[PDB]
């Protein structure tokens, strides 16, 4: 239950009026939690091959993710070649993959339940090895303010004004639609 | 992404990211 | 205590799409220039010959100019001559160039990456100070927080100072009185 | 045995082929050559009419090397800056499109 | 230009990254349009910019090293004779008994500009006869130290 | 207030005036370059350096439309004439009457300007694809 | 030596506050001043010959820039051959050339009026700039500052800056 | 796709499930098959007031460039 | 004849003073009248067939209802022709 302990002596300011001030305090004093039901793909990626865009198949993107329960393979539907990658990261990382996503986030290192080659070996290996199952469907909640969703609405980037601060006195209708929005959404 | 970060033109083919702990030591098929 | 990096050589090629060949004393090596980048490395006139010195971390590239090892090149030539750089190309140190609060806070509010022409864009957009609220103040916290347990960092206060509080008018004294009821 | 005993670099442009060798010379050795010349700059402008600060600055020519395929190149460039190409074309048959290779079979 | 290269050494001193990228609008994620990024990359790559130098030159300046010759007391009465012998050709030999000597002649030697070679430990190994056959042979040098 | 000359006819040739080539290389050296020109009543060849043949290249004269040229500054400046206007019956083609007095001739021109215009110029920053 | 004067109705401001403009009054009045030293080639280019293919990418030159004193035909590097062909130059004129930056100076035409040089082409020498402590300022703290030394587009500059600067001029008068 | 001839453009529904599962993973979405016949016709009824029409033709709604 | 109407309570604007406010009033509240003239071809259903590129021979038809006849063309627009890329079955 976040609050807004704010003396009324700052409502002044040279960004936003009083009116608009106001109506940010008592927007952002009413809060919505939203749960959506994301997905994972967690286990040791051991390997990741991208093949070719073969004719027959548009990709045959082989990757071996496997959690300490099973092993099993992948494949890549030529889009997330450089999801994986989007910073320079190797195989072996635990993917906490979104399907809407598009940014597959790479947790490090992983294990496998191998002993490797005969001679003198396994060295350096010390990290989390994954322990949840291969898939499972996740409703993470996020707490958000109207604040957030307004700026959203007034700006196709939202980020830069939540951090700079720079939202710019968003308009009435934004606030309407929001309010049906979210009371279909409570209702549903 | 990162902007400007770190890459010293090592491979970064877009459709080509091979990587290993070393289980096989093998790389993406080819000719 | 951040870590900063250079490139700093003399430049062996340049391949469109970013190849730049850094040539130091002893290291000759070809960077990646990403696009924005590798349109500050094209307007930076480089070519065989110079020499510049391209941080590694903020990325921005500042051209030391023509290599001296050219000098036989014209005898009243208008560049200046400087040689290739010591050591490997990516030269690195370590540096305790400290930050104040405000510092980081408009290091992410404004980004300064300075030289390549995004950054210009970024400090042109918006050059002057914004208005920061109490979000980034949280998030700026937590990251200062992370920071300084990463133990190398510390923490040292300061004073401030005010003259003829007389003139200041009933509203700055209010809201203070609600300000120093903080941690 | 000297080549087993015994075991910085420039710039230099280079210029061939088409190419006007340019220089802005006052060709005045010593002060009397200009008047002579001053007579080339003379039998030019009163007979072609339809019925020590000499001269306004003069310029010259020249070539390197010894090439020209038909006249001066310059003047051959010079030739195409009468009417164009296209309107050619439509006052022809497009002829650059009748080449004197790939003799006949 | 002369008003605006010099005076260019101030740093502004935070920089967060992924900040600007996040604010042009091209990346590899943005919620703007991706219609753009492509176009919007070439442009960059030949937008004309008249604040080149400025926005290139807030880098460090890269000073220089002075100190080699200045206040070196013994030393200085050495060119008085060293440069007229080189102007009327006569050749001559630096002999030393310390490393710490040996060690800093060399500096005096690229500040001075002049030829030089040395009968000490400088050399490398495939330049030890070259060099003999070098100072026997005769040359521009005007500088030898033993 | 300022005047300059002002060279004006239709260009009713345009020949090379060769000398050997004197310098390294042996050919062609254009010595200078008379090019005639004819206003309403004036007719009159201007005797002018070699170089402009560059202007010649550069404005694309192709032969008697429009010349701009003077004695020291040089170069020619083009804005045809009406006389080929019926060649074509619809084109984006110039076209003007034939030039008035003579060959050579002056224009003079005064202004009053503020000396605000010019800060204002100053300050005020135009230009293209610069940033 | 600078010196700079207000009036009492000067002080307001809207790019400025008042603080920051009385802040500007103050600045602008001290100044420094920093040497260096200067080279110049000068004389008369009575010859020239530029080796250049007509639309081509490659061409070398040899101006002949001399004195009444001696014969010396000069040459030009890469770049140099456009930054000595940028205007007319013939083989009779006055010409002064700097070597680090070939900015070309018209020092007169030799006629159609001045006689050709005599002494020695390669001439060196020193030059003092000066400069205000609130233009510093300006300069060296962001990127656009330059437009703000005639557009005056800037306000309230960052105060790091200001502490950078001083401690540079206070370093920079002690060595 | 979902292209309304009125204007000739393309408004995406996205991929499709026929010629999908060509890969195990797909950030893309596979989108349900269209339902029913291609020659789809509709009528939509809108109540809007004037001042939305101001503010929409106040500022631009396309553009490519800068 | 355009009529200006604005209340005494409009003039004390934000980013127009009242002088030039009521300047600008008086400037929309005059009248006056222009006249221009131009010149365009109408029915051109052209039908190109020329006989690649180069335009030998640039000469289009042009098939309005009065007038059905061939124009000969020139530089302009024997590569003017080939601008406006269509397939000449149009007006």
């Amino acid at each position: 239950v976040p609050f807004t302990a704010i003396a009324g002596s700052e409502i002044f300011s040279l960004e936003l009026s009083k009116t608009e001030a106001l109506t940010q305090a008592f927007r952002k004093s009413i809060g919505i939690k939203i749960k959506e039901e994301t997905e994972l793909i967690e286990g040791e990626v051991v390997e990741i091959q991208i093949d070719r865009s073969i004719t027959g198949g548009h990709k045959q993107g082989k990757l071996t993710i496997k959690t300490t329960d099973m092993e099993t393979i992948y494949e890549l539907g030529n889009k997330m070649i450089d999801g994986l990658t989007k910073e320079k990261v190797l195989a072996g990382d635990v993917i906490s993959i979104d399907k809407a996503s598009g940014k597959i986030t790479k947790l490090g290192r992983s294990f496998a339940r191998s002993r490797d080659y005969d001679a003198m070996g396994a060295d350096t290996r010390f990290v989390q090895c994954p322990e949840g199952e291969l898939q499972k469907r996740k409703t993470v909640v996020h707490t958000v303010s109207l604040h957030e969703i307004d700026v959203i609405n007034s700006r196709t980037q939202g980020f830069l004004a939540l951090f700079t601060g720079d939202t710019g006195e968003i308009r009435s209708e934004v606030r309407d639609q929001i309010n049906t929005k979210v009371a279909e959404w409570k209702e549903e | 992404k990162a902007l400007v970060e770190e890459i010293d033109k090592k491979t970064y083919n877009p459709d080509i990211y091979f990587t290993s702990l070393d289980p096989q030591a093998r790389r993406y098929t080819s000719k | 205590k951040e870590t900063k990096e250079v490139y700093e050589g003399e430049v062996t090629e340049l391949t469109p799409e970013v190849i730049v060949g850094l040539k130091s004393a002893k290291g000759t090596k070809t960077l990646r220039l990403d696009p924005t980048i590798y349109e500050s490395i094209q307007r930076e006139k480089v070519s065989i010959g110079d020499v510049i010195y391209i941080e590694a971390n903020t990325g921005a590239v500042k051209r030391v100019g023509r290599s001296d090892a050219y000098a036989t090149e014209f005898d009243l030539e208008t560049e200046e001559y400087v040689p290739l750089p010591k050591g490997e190309v990516h030269k690195k140190k370590e540096i305790v160039q400290d930050v104040t609060l405000h510092d980081l806070d408009v290091a992410n509010a404004r980004p300064q990456g300075g030289q390549d022409v995004i950054s210009m864009m970024g400090q042109l957009l918006k050059p002057k100070k914004t208005e920061i609220t109490e979000k980034l103040r949280q998030e700026v916290n937590k990251v200062v927080a992370k920071y300084i347990d990463q133990g190398v960092a510390e923490l040292i206060p300061g004073v401030l100072f005010i003259d003829e509080v007389n003139m200041l008018d009933i509203e700055i004294f209010t809201y203070l009185n609600k300000a120093l009821e903080s941690n | 045995k000297k080549e087993n005993r015994l075991a910085k670099q420039k710039f230099q442009p280079n210029e061939t082929i088409l190419q006007f060798l340019s220089t802005a010379w006052l060709m005045t050795p010593a002060m009397e050559l200009e008047d002579r010349k001053y007579w080339q700059e003379q039998l030019n402008k009163r007979d072609k009419k339809k019925k020590e600060g000499p001269e306004q600055l003069t310029s010259r020519n020249f070539v390197t090397l010894y090439d020209f395929p038909n006249a001066p190149p310059n003047l051959k460039d010079f030739n195409t800056n009468l009417f164009g190409d296209r309107w050619s074309y439509t006052n022809g048959l497009s002829a650059t499109q009748r080449p004197q290779d790939m003799k006949t079979v | 230009r002369k008003i605006i290269d010099t005076f260019a050494v101030l740093t502004p001193s935070a920089v967060s990254l992924d900040m600007r990228k996040l604010a042009l609008g091209l990346n590899d994620d943005s919620s703007v349009g991706e219609n753009t990024r492509l176009k919007v990359m070439q442009n960059c790559f030949e937008v004309s910019n008249p604040l080149h130098q400025l926005q290139t030159k807030l880098t460090i300046a890269f000073p220089d090293k002075s100190l080699l010759q200045y206040d070196c007391g013994k030393l200085q009465k050495l060119a008085i004779l060293l440069q007229q012998l080189k102007d009327n050709g006569h050749r001559a030999l630096i002999f030393t008994q310390m490393t710490k000597v040996l060690d800093v002649l060399e500096q005096f030697l690229n500040y001075h500009g002049y030829l030089y070679m040395r009968l000490d430990g400088a050399t490398k190994i495939e330049d030890r006869q070259i060099l003999t056959e070098r100072f026997n042979t005769d040359s521009r040098i005007t500088v030898f130290i033993l | 207030k300022e005047t300059k000359e002002v060279y004006e006819g239709e260009v009713t040739e345009l020949t090379p005036e060769d000398a050997e080539n004197p310098l390294g290389g042996y050919g062609k050296t254009i010595s200078h370059v008379i090019v005639g020109l004819k206003s309403a009543k004036g007719t009159k060849t201007l005797r002018l350096d070699p170089t402009i043949y560059e202007s010649i290249q550069r404005e694309k004269v192709s032969i008697g439309d429009v010349i701009y040229i003077e004695a020291n500054t040089g170069a020619v400046k083009r804005v045809r004439s009406d006389a080929y206007a019926t060649e074509f019956d619809l084109e984006t083609e110039e076209y003007v009457p034939l030039p008035k007095g003579e060959v050579h001739k002056k224009k003079e021109i005064v202004q009053d300007v503020t000396l605000h215009d010019l800060d204002v110029a100053n300050a005020r920053p135009q230009g293209g694809q610069d940033v």
